[PDB]
């Protein structure tokens, strides 16, 4: 993908998020922790209305659109940082997140039941009561890798393999191919909040009130990213907006290939809270 | 027809190469049989609906009606014997017959609809046909589960049984996107029965590189939902000694068949019996091989009494 | 088993078949399926009376003698085919197996107790009530492992001694030394109905009455094959006419190797059914 | 032959190599022990019934009988001491000696039948003798299970206990016939403690190739019925220390010994304790060694059976 | 020259090596901060007890008292910002200043003794006080368990928690003696974390050997008692909804702090939060490894213990 | 661990054992079995009283002093062996073991609580209640290792604190040492009773009276060697006097070493039977 259009999407998003930002923007200087990363919630329907192109792009490439949205959020904060009533009062956050709420409902888009293989790789909305939630955990969302011979710093985001594992890069970032078994990390060198971002895992049981009692109850893993962790409450109806994606176990030669449908959540909204 | 586009067009079935490695030949016996099936399929216009075949990638044929038709009888003296003798081959040929009709029909429909707009709406027309599997039901020769044996294996069989349990749907990779490291190109590579396999060399003549990387992220891999149902012979005192254990045979269900029948309901299951590896010692296939008989079920029909 | 003698034993069986099995041959003609496994029942005592040599030979090498009987059965079938007005009307089965019945009682020939390793390779008759019947599996009798360079090995039998599993050989299977890197099993990709054979194990258990009170009855697995499979049902006492065999677990260097006693059953006749 | 005037005179068994892995040495103490055991056995042969011994493949001998027999005591001053220091050597010596007495008895059988009934052969008759192994029961020390410790390992001991458990008979390959790939000759290799091992060098002198083929099917392979019995010391609750379970030591039976054991019956088992196989120290090199003592039964004597 | 004199001239303290691995430089600002902290410590020398600090291996110094003292304020406007931004450097700096002050007080006492009478020491105590970890209590920012997150890690914070349970104390290798195999030279290598690490670099700059051997037996290896405790978020009905899930953080209690906490007793914990790799990490071994939040309590004040 | 200090301490130890424990040495020699290591009990406070310096050396370096203690009992036993009139009546003992009891009261010397790492490597008295007793196992404390290349026979003990795991040394300890790529060891090939020693594991936790109120009891592994094994009973309180040596699993790079303070059971007393 050229991504020129996606970058344009980020610029449209910045204008779209300007209204959200002022409420979100205020108190950043006030906030004690600059290190703390703060989510900004933007309505999916609102993005769709602001620009059809951005909404359609989000449907087509959710992960790419979201990363662009996060970069746009950072850019918008920079603009807010530029103007402040008091220099000391203003709070600047390096990391900002885009969380989507009120996503448009289409039968493919929102499925109570387990997403199919055709559905995999696409954004999905799941209504279910979470059977179990694992404890808040941390993951190296971004890991710096430096080949010792190459001596240049390059970072790769972890792929969606079971445990969200990453693979060490074959070549050095600065115009050369250099491979090191040991890759130096910013976090290894000095404590870095940015390198380690919290991750959570929960399993959601789809609503038991299916059209058919006979059809099997299904449980789907939901992955929480960054600030999203610990938002969900176990045993409660939860509305999850997320990109359903393949989870792949390492393939074994001449062993039946297994892949799994696992949702990575863009945002978590509590269905039980909406009901109550 | 050296060009790929030209060869696909010349060949009656465009997507057949993907479905089947085997190459059709005029000399080969299978092709006359697909022609017979096609004539039967066209005659039974009611039986086949193009949208229905497109939606489920399959067609269901009553075997008794299929045998009754004169044209197949002309092609093979007994259609039933041939189905037993070569279930896979007959099924592939039958599947080809529906698929050829689907490809031709879809293309014709598109041409008619878009003729007014332009030459096919001034754009390339792609069939995008679903994988086509022939499903044959109401198979006239009937074999009880006790009867099924090694000789029975490799021949199409019809049985009546109650499904004990249904497995949760599991994605199984029918195809795997494969990138040769030297080529730098990802090609979908067929995985037999959704079982991981690695291409020995890049398919293209220019590149012979052995190394291959399976790219899950790449769109080329195809994943198909897989379900398993266990089928047990219905126990009747007249049929069998009271307390005789019903033979239980696993059924591999993929595509349309997945979630075909609610468990605990007696159904007529028609399929070609297949063998699968239950275990290989402890991951030592060459030293130890254990094979368990199971019947792959092309079609599951509700039992007539249950209906 | 002298070869000239083998033809003679077959000839003796053939003459015996003509008087004894005219009815069996009529039954064989009635069933038209050659592939389906079919049994011709021969009373051992009468045949032994016709040829003294055959009786002795059977005791020492039951498997070899059964093979001779089967070869004679094919020859008998062709002569019967010629005798019948229409050769087409009479049907001859490739899978025709002589079934030994009414063995004269000898300690080796009929032994009530569960068979032992010493008795391996000798015909035995044990009345057996089976505690556990395993599900039917199909394991190829012969596998077409082919050494590509040699071009000489086809339908090599799976080794029963090694737990009924063929072992792929690095050395060329054929005597000619033309080793190939690639060995292809035709059977593994696609198994011919003839190539594969039905495999089942039933845990024949000693009758309580035979054993002393307060002593556990011994249980041994019994191989059930071809037509005989599924005739036996768990909890039913049926005489098993069979030749004892040994099944070996794959051996591991520097650890104990396990050998398991087993019986391959030539004929199954249920005593309970006979009692009626 | 050229090497020896009598095959028997140079080597006690004519087929010495198959019966005994160890080669004959004039200097070695074991051969003298064999002669002493043999002399005792010859004196006890009249009491023994040859036909029964031949079917059994083993002969039960009291340790008390062994001590009373003069020749064994003369040749080795203490039979008991010899048994503890070299349990394997003494047991093997006993087995070969009885087998030799049996081979001689078989030669005698041929001679007596030839005398009784005129024979065309009149001598020159092959005599077939099954392997016979001596069984020792009622070994004098009768050490308690609590006493057994690391020092006790490697010493033949008698254990007084009640078996509480039995195992289904498992054939154990005492000898596995091995044919080297490059050589026609096939020789059975004794498996140490019934545990699979491969000889580094082929037994045949002409070809020393390492590669071997295991001929389980061949009659040359020897399988011996094997049983396992868990035996625990039995003591009165007052007699035993309070709050500690009675020690249980695994014991095993071979050949004719098997199936003479019933659970819950007191049986004294005499034999050599061995370090446990398939334990972490044994399984992995450079690992913590954790071991237990398992004792073979040379002989089975049941106090409960005797009653 | 040895350079000992130059080292003394550039930094009065010679205990810097114990406090930090880094070779010290005059340019670094920590020495100026040390002077400021030490000046406050000189004012507080009467309040402090030299003997108590030496035996404890730690100093209880109020966060507030440091902030009020003028010299420290002149060098750094607020100690609290330095403490969160670089907790380790500040802790070492405060401890070093205490070491310098303590050593100076002792040197002065020895000098006074020398003046009263001739002294073998003649001043110059060379006490070589063991490393002191400054414990700062009453830190103004308060962070709850719910508040704590990955962003918080790397910042000194004050945490209030209730101990669910105390796990058995396990030694943690603060330092490990390491002997270069070629050199034969042993250098205590501080293990960066509990995970085992090897230093390729030789102790001698001139001769360098990569190969190194772990030497736990040697005295250079230092093991520090570590208590693993899990602290739940303090649960109060007024503070939070009843039945709320507790947020539990595992904690490290090295050195003096080991066993200070009592299970079931609320303890105010002031400590650096350091993320800890889960020992299991990714279940399938992977380049990526899983992480769990951990805290090390630099200062423990028991709210239950002292009310 | 000065050489002079250990030599001086050893002479004093020999004198002390002769003056007080000569009878005990004779009793240990008397039993017919000599294979088990035999306990010799010594009293610490009196030793400190007789010589102040040796007691301090024992406190400073107990493990080295323990080897000297053991050598002193062995040397004293040799003098006793020369003294005794009858070799048969008082048997020569293959091996001896040393027990130290009655440590002078000091906070460090006797602690109810589990030994801390600060005092690891120092003899101390602990009071514990046994929760778990492992079944007796055969371990070879000393494992023979033979340099195939240099053809020299040497014995290398399974390393204590390596969880009793022997380590191959490619270079032989002896001056005539050749690095051996492959090690052929007769001891490795065949297990030996002399090489093996009795091993049991005792888990001892603080007694209820002993533990602080509201504090969980802490359990430390106790390694019992030879005679010490089987003396203990589960559920029986024990007073254990021993040097504490931390025991660790062999570590791997970037893997936390699991190391637990383990008290070698130099002396075992039954607290439950006798408080002292």
């Amino acid at each position: 993908m050229n991504s020129d259009q996606v970058t344009l999407v980020g610029q449209v998003f910045e204008s779209y998020v300007s209204e959200y930002h002022k409420n979100d923007i205020l108190l950043i200087l006030k906030e004690r922790d600059e290190d703390a990363h703060y989510p900004v919630v933007v309505n999916a329907m609102t993005l769709f209305e602001t620009n059809m192109e951005i909404g359609e792009y989000f449907n087509m490439f959710p992960s790419e659109v979201l990363t662009i949205f996060d970069s746009a959020l950072r850019r918008s904060a920079l603009t807010i940082l530029q103007s402040l009533s008091q220099p000391e009062a203003v709070s600047m956050k390096q990391n900002l997140h885009a969380r989507i709420s009120g996503l448009p409902v289409c039968p493919e888009l929102v499925r109570e039941h387990i997403p199919k293989t055709k559905d995999v790789g696409h954004f999905l909305s799941v209504t279910g009561t979470v059977i179990r939630t694992s404890l808040v955990k941390v993951l190296e969302f971004e890991r710096d890798y430096m080949c010792n011979k190459c001596k240049h710093v390059f970072v790769i985001k972890a792929d969606f393999e079971q445990y969200y594992t990453f693979c060490r890069p074959s070549s050095c970032p600065s115009l050369e191919s250099c491979d090191s078994s040991k890759f130096t990390c910013l976090s290894g060198l000095s404590s870095s909040p940015t390198r380690c971002r919290d991750y959570q895992e929960i399993k959601i049981q789809e609503q038991v009130q299916r059209l058919s009692v006979g059809s099997i109850p299904r449980s789907m893993k939901v992955i929480l990213e960054d600030d999203l962790v610990d938002s969900c409450k176990s045993g409660d109806d939860l509305t999850i907006y997320g990109i359903v994606m393949q989870r792949w176990k390492p393939f074994q030669q001449d062993v039946r290939c297994e892949v799994e449908i696992v949702l990575k959540a863009n945002y978590i909204q509590v269905n039980n809270e909406q009901s109550s | 027809q050296s060009m790929q586009s030209t060869l696909d067009r010349f060949i009656p079935y465009k997507g057949w190469k993907l479905y089947f490695s085997e190459v059709y030949s005029d000399s080969s016996p299978l092709i006359e049989k697909i022609q017979a099936f096609e004539k039967f399929f066209t005659r039974h216009i009611d039986l086949y609906d193009k949208d229905e075949i497109e939606r489920k990638g399959s067609i269901l044929v009553d075997f008794k009606e299929l045998t009754e038709g004169g044209e197949v009888t002309n092609l093979i003296p007994d259609i039933a014997t041939e189905l037993r003798d070569a279930p896979e081959k007959t099924l592939a040929c039958m599947g080809l017959a529906i698929h050829q009709v689907l490809t031709k029909d879809l293309e014709r429909h598109a041409a008619e609809l878009q003729a007014q707009e332009g030459l096919s709406n001034d754009g390339e027309t792609m069939v995008n046909v679903p994988h086509i599997h022939a499903r044959v039901y109401n198979y006239e020769p009937l074999t009880q589960l006790k009867n099924v044996r090694a000789n029975y294996y490799g021949k199409y069989i019809a049985l009546r049984g109650t499904v004990v349990r249904v497995s949760n749907i599991k994605p199984l990779c029918t195809k795997m996107a494969f990138l040769c490291a030297a080529c730098g190109e990802i090609q979908s590579f067929p995985l037999p029965d959704g079982k991981y396999s690695l291409p020995t060399k890049c398919p293209v003549p220019v590149c012979r590189g052995r190394s291959f990387t399976a790219l899950r992220s790449s769109p080329l891999t195809v994943t198909m939902d897989w379900q398993s149902i266990k089928i047990q012979e219905l126990m009747s005192d007249d049929q069998r000694e009271a307390g005789r254990i019903p033979r239980t045979i696993e059924c591999e269900l993929v595509h349309d068949l997945v979630d075909s029948c609610v468990p605990g309901d007696t159904v007529t299951i028609t399929g070609i019996v297949k063998v699968s590896n239950a275990e290989e010692g402890s991951r030592n296939k060459n030293d130890k091989c254990m094979f368990l008989l199971y019947i792959e079920a092309n079609s599951i029909s509700n039992s007539k009494g249950q209906k």
